[PDB]
């Protein structure tokens, strides 16, 4: 019936929506991984600046 | 987020359709039972008329 | 989280409530319809015996 096609329509709506939800999940997740690697190289930069600054000060 | 809203919308479409069907079925029951009871009353009046004819 | 769970469960409960109510209403509708059919069938014969009585 009209309820059947309405149900299939909201169904495929839920499907595409959860698909895009998991999709942006993955995208923002990759972005968070990149940002974590950024923080890691950042702490590497902190440590290297600290050691070279300390050498200069020595 | 994104998918969560769409899933909620699906859950709401199911809500509206189920609630509408329930209300329509309840109206159907009311109408059908009123029909049946009016027919039963007509049957009763026919029984009484038959009784008068028998007298 | 917290909100998603409670809202989703409440909405699914609403859908299930409406569905079961509709099923009960339709069952009573079918039973009343069949009883009404029985009333019609008996009323016709009541009319026939009344007509013979009147003759």
């Amino acid at each position: 019936d009209f309820d059947d096609i309405h149900r299939k329509r909201v169904e495929k709506d839920l499907n595409e929506l959860q698909t895009l939800i998991e999709a942006h999940f993955e995208n923002r997740k990759k972005e968070e991984e990149e940002l974590i690697s950024l923080k890691d190289r950042i702490e590497k930069r902190r440590a290297e600046r600290a050691e070279q600054q300390r050498i200069r000060n020595e | 987020m994104d998918a969560i809203k769409k899933k909620m919308q699906m859950l709401k479409l199911d809500k509206e359709n189920a609630l509408d069907r329930a209300e329509q079925a309840e109206a159907d029951k009311k109408a059908a039972e009123d029909r049946s009871k009016q027919l039963e009353d007509e049957l009763v009046s026919l029984q009484k008329k038959l009784k008068g004819t028998e007298d």
